[PDB]
């Protein structure tokens, strides 16, 4: 769908509540951010968590990680997801990007 | 490193 | 697939499907659909259905991308035309799907 | 603008 990242969860009571423990895969979609595993190996995936873009408070980043607070009407929970990465701006550039999109709707 | 999300709760 | 979004511009087999306002056209591995956002969800939603073996044709310019769905399509036959910019990115990407079918 | 879709 949309871009792909491989980050790491770094952990806040949110991550904690929703069992986030290692690196997982963050993509940014057209209406909202999916977190995904990958199952055994194969290195398969599927959805584990998903943040619509309506309900994402606001999100930040620098060189060390990219991170949101998710409103309270997400699966999640609401709450601070913090992941360590060394894109967090291009995370944070194509998060700002598809919600423009979305707003201009 | 943070930004207000405008398209929140619409 | 990938995503546009994309709005309805009225024509008779829209007006019967109740298509109106904004929409996300997906070009998929064997198909396009349209989503919506799920009220409570707040996610994309399949609305409708049109595998390429069931469009008659399809085209696009600057303006928009329309298609023909043939009789055995959900949403019964007609012209679907969708007001965006990438008129031309979907055409190449559903020409890429269906070209894919080389199998 | 259009093609006709051969896969038809």
């Amino acid at each position: 769908m949309g871009s792909q990242f491989w980050v790491t969860s770094q952990k806040t009571e949110a991550s904690e509540r929703c069992g986030l423990q290692g690196s997982y895969i963050l993509r940014v979609e057209a209406e909202k951010l999916t977190l995904l595993t990958l199952g055994a190996q194969s290195q398969i995936l599927e959805p584990l968590l998903f943040w619509p873009y309506t309900l994402l408070r606001r999100y930040g980043r620098d060189k060390v990680m990219f991170s949101f607070e998710a409103g309270r009407r997400c699966p999640s929970g609401p709450g601070t997801f913090t992941f360590q990465t060394s894109q967090g701006n291009d995370i944070f550039q194509a998060v700002e990007a598809a919600i423009q999109q979305q707003k201009a709707q | 490193t943070w930004i207000e999300n405008k398209l929140y709760g619409m």
